[PDB]
């Protein structure tokens, strides 16, 4: 079925204009339906921003009409949203969706932070048991990701192969930088023998880190 | 603008119980109400549209009812994977608006946490810092208190605590407590202790490591 994917800057400075792109696949945006932009604020409340129909007609929320513009490119099958004069209040997760009175298809969403601060990459440190763990059966390994801005960071284990037993705590903001930890619990007869690595990605800074978890000795 | 108000702001129920979520409109919205489910780290998913129509692929346990200004979403028998935020939205009048959501959490048997402590990595020490991490895994209820001791003395400054969302299979929580110090400070002491107090045990669960061996 139809697939939607948002793309755009993860960080924009106040007063600047915000431009997001939604790429649609497996469905022509000229065929039927309304193509919408909806955002979700940090508090999780949702706000419909507007749409562009298959015929090219646009419709905007009242509250944004004066500063918003939605356009499309029928040859690339993409539609766009431009929001002028952004303020810190425009920080939110932006989604494109297909629908009229209901929205059955949503993109994955792209987080946009409006701030004057600069991007700062993660430092990733391994979390290895103090060895003084004579519990055999289960072993818990981890990766500490700290000092980054803005959100978000993606953490995967073994390229994504290891998805069971993964616990990633929520990010925390201190002073002006985020920190997060991801932990994985694996069978004791799997780590000392097999390699475990955490994959950390920080889109804003185009940073991709790889960390091998080496045994304690 | 029509305002949609979702009743229970938060709710906890056990697997197999029936749950009802409420959504009220400030003015008539006919039957143009839709319900969405948003699981942790995912985009919203359409469950019901037209007040009572189940969308394709949605499990039969979800049903909707209502008209005018009073709507309800019913889960016949909640499942552990139903943990999520639920929103109603109306499309009767322009602009389209959504309610603020109802968070559904799962109730389950009490479970004591498993504790793990991690000394700082040599890589961090090179930068002049030292983070000691205490991880509490698979427990319930969510409420837990962590205390840090350095060479037997309580330390409250430089501690950061954070929780994971509830697990979609076992409904348990996990949390990490991070104590951050400078390398010099870390190297002047030997014993680092993490003490956790949870309702499951009268005495705190302690985990410690000695730098002169780890």
């Amino acid at each position: 079925q139809v697939t939607l994917s948002q793309s755009g800057p993860g960080l924009v400075k106040p007063s600047q204009s915000l431009s997001l792109t939604c790429t649609v696949t497996s469905y022509s945006i000229t065929s039927d339906y309304a193509w919408n932009w909806i955002r979700q604020f940090a508090g999780q409340s949702l706000e419909w921003m507007g749409y562009i129909s298959y015929s090219g007609s646009t419709s905007y929320n009242p509250s944004l009409k004066s500063r918003i513009s939605i356009t499309r490119d029928t040859s690339k099958n993409q539609f766009f949203l431009q929001l002028n004069s952004v303020t810190t209040d425009d920080t939110a997760t932006y989604y494109c969706a297909r629908g009229g009175t209901g929205f059955p298809y949503w993109g994955t969403g792209t987080n946009v932070t409006v701030s004057a601060a600069s991007t700062t990459a993660p430092s990733v440190f391994p979390l290895v048991p103090g060895s003084a763990t004579a519990a055999a059966s289960a072993v818990t390994l981890g990766c500490l990701v700290k000092g980054y801005f803005p959100e978000p960071v993606t953490v995967a284990w073994n390229e994504g192969a290891l998805s069971s037993g993964v616990l990633t705590v929520s990010a925390v903001l201190q002073s002006g930088l985020y920190t997060l930890s991801s932990n994985t619990t694996v069978a004791s007869g799997t780590w000392p023998s097999a390699s475990v690595t955490c994959l950390v990605a920080h889109p804003k800074s185009s940073t991709a880190a790889d960390k091998k978890i080496e045994p304690k000795d | 603008d029509i305002v949609m108000t979702q009743s229970p702001k938060s709710m906890g129920m056990s697997v197999g119980e029936a749950v009802t979520l409420n959504c009220k409109a400030s003015e008539n919205v006919g039957t143009y109400v839709s319900w969405y489910q948003q699981k942790p780290g995912q985009s919203p998913v359409l469950l019901i549209y037209g007040a009572s129509n189940r969308y394709t692929g949605v499990p039969d346990r979800f049903t909707g009812s209502g008209s005018a200004t009073d709507f309800t979403l019913t889960i016949s028998s909640v499942q552990a994977d139903d943990d999520a935020d639920y929103y109603c939205g109306q499309s009767y009048s322009s602009p389209l608006t959504f309610g603020g959501g109802t968070k559904l959490e799962l109730k389950r048997a009490d479970a004591a946490p498993t504790s793990s402590i991690f000394p700082p990595s040599s890589e961090q020490l090179s930068s002049g810092g030292a983070s000691v991490v205490c991880f509490l895994n698979s427990f319930y209820p969510k409420s837990i208190a962590v205390k840090w001791k350095v060479d037997g003395s309580k330390r409250a400054n430089g501690t950061a605590n954070s929780w994971t969302d509830q697990d979609s299979a076992s409904s348990t929580y996990s949390m990490s407590s991070t104590l951050t110090l400078t390398k010099d400070k870390y190297e002047r002491h030997n014993s680092y202790t993490c003490e956790a107090t949870h309702k499951t045990s009268s005495s705190p669960v302690v985990k410690s490591f000695n730098r002169n061996e780890c």
